[PDB]
């Protein structure tokens, strides 16, 4: 890398990271999609 | 005791429904005129025998076969249901 | 361009954020939630608009065979810029 | 060579659970042509498929889960009689849908320029 | 007589005037095509269907060339293969490299026919053509660089939809398809241009980028948005409804569906009822459990009985649910069973099916000579029926006459006033149209069921029955042709009438009930103002619109995409909807809810499974289990005789349809109101641009 | 030169056709059909009860010394009355040739075991029984070979689900591995791939 | 239509084979309980054998009966030879499966299953 530095981009991490398994910085998966079905919200005012 | 509705199931082409078909053709209007508020539903069967369902109060139903009947027989059987005997 | 939900949870670029009453937030306790800080929509908006003096231009994303399939954008509508939809790149004709 | 006056039935040999033998209604049908394409090569063989069951969302990663072994099972048959025979011998209930073929249509290019009829086209 | 032609040396007898393409179809060979659609006219400009005749030096356009006697059609000859390769080379020479970002993707005719009939390499070393994209509304997305100028959308627009706002401007390689102005192609039959476009130039905007054709699972069900009963295919993916597509049925649907059917599937993801709801001490709706909700409802059902129990059936209810609720209410001797739509019960009423059915089927319109529409707007009440009427008009010079408001249909018609006094004049014989009907060999009288909602619906029905009687007496008595017809606009109306529900809510208005079951009743016909104080309302349904806000107990049910059910369309045909996805949350099937309620209340119903419920349906009305059959018996004579004995006076009001404009078309039912795409369409057609 | 097209061997095609005629003449009682594919493979369709005579002839006859049983499998085709199609692949080292012999059977009809002609037929027929349910009459030891002990159902049949009906896990309460109904975290995503445009006209079937 | 019989010709010989197989299974349960160190009773094992025999009592085709007794002999020899483990023998008993409801109301409460 001293002889041939790599191409520099603004989105590339400035600080490298090792394997963070077994630490609070570990990766936890989740669903990245929103809720599929919207349920009806009943009126908050009384009736009858 | 309290009749609620009458249903007549007759196939439109089978020979066995010929008597029921004649009753519909030449006797239904007089029957309906006498019972304006009685639900008399005429429906269609495919390959089974004709039927006479009589729905009474509180969901009691009796089915009477009309297979190979005549127009007079259908009228008598129907008026027996209306009479109650 | 990360954003924070009212529950203190980061919002992903797809808008994902667990509800306040959602029980699934328990998985993040004593741990972290993986959110990428760079937002492609923000960066591509930050990109400028290239002005070319032709009715039709061609974009391959840069790099040639290392880009995307080459496509042609028609710069006739003067009320908006022509957008290459592979790379989201805007082009325009010199007005005035 | 023995003779049996019985209907063929292999449910006890297939190894299917009784739930999926009894409570399943397969559908024998010829698939409808996909309206997005004009080809008709997928509308030639009969298909047998099962009724849809529940699919829920996985709590982790949000994937679509299932508990029905026969959700992806689709069988191909050359004839309605063959499909019905297979369904009967395996014991599943079945609903048969008659094949729908387009009716022949009278097409004429010369009708686009009729002297007095409404078939004349205003554009080409 | 048939003439003998040969396809690859195989003999085949075809009628004179048959094209080469149809002869090859008869022998089982599908010739490649782009601009040919059997439902449209013959254009013959893409040149993809060129085939070689054995002795002809020149290839012929298979889609437009009629066959002659003793022709040998060489479908897979060297000349045919080279012609296909050349045409495909030109098309792909100018096409753009947009396949990965194209919604057509894996269901593209250009891709498939390129892979089957074209070459595998490109010789085009020049620059491509880029075309400016047009805007034609919120439903269709146009990326016109992908157009191959096949003129299918133009022919469809004009011929089928009666809208002449599509065409080609310019000439040469710069020829473009569009409106030439900022105009939105808004019509009730717009998505069919999305279907017929062979390339991705016209694509569905609500469906944009969501899925790919290979992922989706196809469920063959029917349509419930109107009373035509269109056959559809539901494209699901991971248990989610992704798309709605037409399914061919040449007697009902005929490959087309309306925009409401196609684009209102996204109302099934909003305002959904997912959990049972009761009312706490504050009077506010809160979630509860199935056991608790059904226990409260069954306690009320045990407390009250007789005519103090009513049920109102909505527009999206099915035969199984209807018969289960009917049996449950009959278990307590109650009979206040009603539908939220009015039909005249004077005379025959619902006793004879050939008094409220569309006796001349949809396919029977193509044979009629004269048609008279009374108090209806078929363009919005039944778009496919109106499309069939327009097709018959175009191809047979059918004479259409409309009595009442001059709505803008898609074809020229003879307008007759606005008032039923003209309807009485026609029956008397004073009107010239009486002579027209008498001289017509095949007349048809279609009375819109929206006209029967008036205070004088019985008088209108009697008048049109008298008109049909006069037609029958003057014209030929013999024949299987049927004149009298009724056009319905509600999916569940015919099934309810067959089961024995009393049409209209007049009985419930007459005798206010203590317990009211709103089974999908979102019309708002009966409200708490009419109901007595402290009336117990149970709304069972899938959308919270009106009945759910005003109800005491809320029971979530399943939609048509979510239950296997039976629906009867306006012509009396019965069709079964199949399950595509499952009900969300704690929602259940409607007849299952009713059966569980009966079991808790103690009046357990005699059916536990769908087959048993359909056996009960066969007991009440066997036509509900004879599915694809449409033939029935004709009792017009008895119906007319019963209608004559009681008559009233026609009101001095013009016949105004409920729907006069395309916005009124867009918003009609619960799913449509919950849909966001329908809201976008309404905004577009009101504010323009 | 046509570099992208497989060259054809008409000499071998003729030799295989001649030998097919030869065997069909020699064994008219059982042979129902003889075919030669265009990539030079001879295929013989026999009556199911001719397995032993046909195979013994093809092994012992001086002009057909098919001393090696290359393979033995079955194919499930539900649309047929006899769904199972038993295939024998034989290799003749003396004449440097290969032959195929195909018979048919259904669920309840046994096929005579060919362990008396070839010894590989033992495990091959055990596998056929295990995976398709086809029973072989005079088999020295017929039992499951590949499936789990007590496994119910024959997996390679077309009507058998891909994931089966049961799955295994260890249950701590009972301190042993248990079998429970199959339940998938992600359902197998079925893809409809077939194009609606006919690819090979040479194989087109009559419309009937 | 004459069909090739697997065994047993008519139904009586199939019933004879069924009785022989039942005796073989009945005399094997004590040895199976002893060898596999099962915690179940010998009476429980015999009852399970009886139940597994009774679920095929509706068969009227002698060939199907012959195939059933063939498979029964196979799974009996997997037990005498201790090829099976305690795992499979107890898989016969479904000791870990939760009891699925059978009445309409309970099935309605739990979910969408027919
Ligand atoms: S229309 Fe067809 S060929 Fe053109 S970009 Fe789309 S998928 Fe590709
Ligand atoms: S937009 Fe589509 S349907 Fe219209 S001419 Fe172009 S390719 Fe044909
Ligand atoms: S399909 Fe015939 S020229 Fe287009
Ligand atoms: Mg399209
Ligand atoms: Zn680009």
């Amino acid at each position: 890398p001293t002889t041939k530095p790599p191409t520099a981009r603004k989105y590339i991490w400035t600080n490298h990271k090792f394997n963070v398994s077994g630490t609070p910085q570990q990766y936890v998966p989740y669903s990245t999609t929103r809720k599929k079905i919207q349920e009806w919200v009943p009126p908050s005012t009384p009736y009858k | 005791l309290g009749l609620r509705e009458i249903r007549i199931h007759l196939c439109q082409r089978s020979p066995g429904s010929q008597g029921v078909r004649d009753f519909i053709e030449k006797r239904y209007v007089e029957l309906k005129k006498a019972n304006p508020d009685l639900p008399i539903l005429i429906r269609e069967c495919s390959d089974v025998q004709p039927k006479l369902w009589a729905r009474y109060a509180f969901g009691q139903e009796k089915n009477v076969s009309l297979n190979n009947f005549s127009a007079d027989q259908v009228t008598r059987t129907l008026e027996n249901v209306l009479s109650g005997k | 361009g990360v954003r924070t939900s009212p529950t203190g949870e980061k919002v992903t670029h797809t808008g994902q954020a667990y509800d306040d009453g959602d029980y699934r937030r328990v998985r993040f306790s004593d741990r972290q939630k993986e959110v990428n800080e760079n937002f492609a929509i923000d960066l591509i908006a930050e990109q400028p608009v290239s002005e070319v003096g032709s009715r039709v231009i061609s974009c391959d994303g840069g790099g040639g065979a290392l880009g995307h399939p080459r496509v042609y954008i028609n710069l006739d509508k003067e009320t908006k810029t022509g957008t290459c939809g592979y790379c989201g790149l805007q082009f325009r004709q010199p007005h005035h | 060579l023995i003779a049996v006056d019985e209907k063929l039935d292999i449910t006890t040999l297939t190894g299917v659970p009784e739930e999926h033998i009894k409570t399943r209604k397969v559908r024998i049908f010829v698939p409808a042509r996909n309206n997005m394409q004009s080809g008709v090569n997928n509308t030639k063989k009969w298909k047998m498929e099962f009724d849809t069951r529940e699919r829920w969302e996985n709590p982790l990663m949000g994937w679509s889960s299932t508990a029905d072994p026969l959700s992806n099972l689709v069988l191909t048959f050359s004839t309605k009689e063959d499909a019905v025979a297979f369904a009967e011998k395996n014991g599943w209930s079945f609903d048969v849908e008659e094949r729908k073929v387009p009716k022949p249509k009278s097409k004429s290019y010369g009708a686009n320029f009729s002297w007095n009829k409404r078939t004349r086209v205003s554009t080409k | 007589n048939l003439i003998e032609v040969f396809v690859d040396g195989q003999s085949v007898m075809v009628e004179p005037g048959t094209t080469v393409l149809q002869a090859c179809e008869k022998v089982g060979m599908q010739i490649p095509r782009f601009c040919y659609h059997e439902r449209l006219s013959v254009a013959g400009n893409c040149r993809m269907c060129l085939v070689e005749i054995e002795k002809a030096p020149k290839v012929v356009a298979a889609c437009a060339m009629p066959v002659m006697k003793g022709w040998n059609i060489l479908t897979n000859s060297e000349k045919s293969k080279k012609a296909r390769e050349g045409v495909m080379e030109f098309l792909l020479a100018n096409h753009p490299l947009d396949c990965p970002i194209c919604d057509q993707g894996g269901e593209c005719d250009l891709q498939d026919q390129s892979m089957m009939f074209g070459s595998d390499r490109s010789r085009f070393l020049e620059g491509k053509r880029a075309v400016e994209d047009k805007n034609i509304g919120p439903l269709v997305k146009t990326i016109m660089t992908r157009c191959i100028q096949c003129t299918r959308c133009i022919r469809f627009a004009s011929e089928i939809a009666g809208v002449d706002d599509l065409g080609t401007t310019g000439r040469g390689n710069d020829m473009q398809v569009g409106t030439y102005i900022e105009k939105m192609f808004m019509s009730e039959l717009s998505g069919n241009i999305i279907d017929i476009c062979p390339v991705g130039a016209l694509t569905s905007k609500p469906y944009a980028f969501t899925a790919r054709p290979w992922e989706t699972r196809k469920t063959e069900s029917i349509d419930v948005m109107d009373a035509v009963g269109s056959n559809i295919v539901v494209s699901t993916r991971t248990g989610e409804v992704m798309r709605i597509l037409p399914r061919m049925h040449e007697d009902i649907n005929e490959e087309w569906i309306s925009d409401k059917t196609r684009f209102a599937y996204d109302g099934l993801k909003r305002q959904r009822l997912t959990q049972p709801m009761i009312r706490n001490e504050k009077g506010l709706l809160t979630y509860t459990t199935w056991e608790d909700a059904l226990s409260r409802v069954a306690g009320m059902l045990q407390s009250f009985q007789g005519n103090d129990v009513a049920a109102i059936a909505g527009g999206l209810v099915d035969a199984e649910a209807l018969v289960a609720l009917k049996d449950l209410l009959n278990r307590v001797d109650s009979d206040s069973l009603c539908t939220e739509e009015v039909f005249p019960t004077a005379g025959a009423g619902t006793d004879l099916r050939s008094n409220y059915l569309l006796n001349t089927t949809i396919a029977g319109v193509e044979e009629a000579d004269v048609i008279l529409l009374v108090g209806t707007n078929p363009r919005f009440e039944a778009p496919l029926f109106n499309a069939r009427i327009r097709k018959s008009w175009l191809h047979n010079d059918l004479k259409v006459a409309l009595i009442g408001s001059p709505v803008d249909l898609t074809y020229r018609y003879d307008h007759l006033g606005d008032s039923p006094k003209i309807l009485q004049d026609i029956a008397s014989g004073n009107h010239p149209f009486s002579q027209i009907l008498k001289e017509a060999k095949k007349p048809m009288v279609v009375l819109g069921s929206s006209a029967l909602q008036r205070s004088d619906g019985t008088a209108i029905l009697a008048a049109v029955s008298n008109i049909a009687q006069n037609i029958r007496l003057s014209s030929g008595v013999t024949g299987d042709w049927k004149v009298m017809n009724i056009l319905h606009r509600i999916a569940s109306q015919v099934a309810a009438l067959d089961l024995g529900y009393k049409p209209g809510v007049e009985a419930i208005r007459k005798n206010p009930p203590k317990v009211l079951f709103l089974l999908g009743a979102d019309g708002g016909c009966i409200t708490r103002q009419d109901l007595p104080k402290d009336c117990f309302i149970i709304y069972q349904g899938h959308h919270g619109d009106v009945g759910a806000p005003m109800a005491d107990v809320i029971l979530p049910g399943a939609a048509y995409t979510e239950k296997s059910a039976t629906y009867v369309n306006t012509e009396g045909r019965a069709q079964q909807t199949k399950v595509a996805v499952t009900p969300p949350g704690l929602a259940r099937e409607d007849w299952k809810i009713i059966r569980a309620l009966s079991e808790i209340a103690g009046m357990t119903l005699p059916y536990d499974t769908l087959d048993q419920v359909r056996s009960r349906l066969e007991e009440v009305s066997p036509n509900l289990v004879r599915y694809d059959d449409v033939e029935g018996a004709n009792y017009f004579q008895q119906a007319n005789e019963l209608s004559k004995l009681v008559n009233q006076q026609l009101l001095a009001d013009p016949l105004v349809p409920p729907q006069l404009t395309i916005k009124d078309f867009y918003m009609t039912d619960s799913i449509s109101r919950a849909s966001q795409t329908m809201a976008k369409c309404v905004k577009a057609v009101t504010e323009g641009i | 030169t046509r570099p992208t097209i497989r060259p054809r061997n008409d000499v071998v095609h003729k030799q295989l056709s001649a030998f097919g005629q030869y065997v069909a003449e020699i064994l008219p009682k059982y042979v129902q059909q003889v075919q030669v594919s265009c990539f030079n493979e001879l295929e013989i369709f026999i009556h199911p009860d001719g397995v032993i005579p046909v195979l013994t002839f093809l092994r012992d006859h001086t002009n057909a010394q098919f001393k090696s049983l290359a393979d033995l499998t079955a194919v499930d085709v539900p649309t047929r009355q006899n769904r199972f199609e038993i295939v024998y692949n034989l290799l003749s080292l003396r004449f440097n040739s290969r032959i195929r012999v195909k018979t048919y059977t259904d669920e309840l009809t046994p096929i005579e075991s060919s362990v008396t002609v070839y010894k590989a037929a033992n495990w091959y027929e055990r596998e056929i029984w295990d995976m398709f349910g086809v029973f072989f009459a005079n088999h020295p030891d017929l039992r499951r070979i590949l499936t789990d002990y007590g496994f119910e159902g024959h997996p390679f049949r077309k009507d058998f689900p891909l994931s089966g009906y049961v799955e295994l896990r260890y249950d701590d309460e009972v301190k042993r591995v248990v079998a429970e109904p199959v339940e998938l975290a992600q359902e197998f995503r079925k893809f409809d791939l077939n194009s609606p445009w006919e690819a090979f006209p040479a194989y087109r079937q009559p419309p009937e | 239509t004459s069909v090739k019989p697997i065994f047993s010709r008519d139904m009586n010989e199939a019933k004879r084979r069924v009785r022989e197989l039942y005796r073989a299974w009945y005399r094997e349960v004590p040895n199976t309980v002893h060898l596999f160190q099962l915690d179940i009773s010998v009476k429980q094992g015999r009852d399970k054998v009886r139940e597994m025999f009774m679920k095929n009592a509706h068969v009227t085709d002698p060939r199907v009966v012959d195939l059933l007794v063939i498979k029964g002999k196979m799974e009996l020899e997997e037990t005498i030879n201790v090829w099976k483990q305690r795992t499979h023998i107890m898989r016969f008993f479904h000791e870990t499966e939760a009891p699925r409801p059978t009445d309409f109301l309970s099935k309605f409460y739990v979910g969408h299953d027919p």
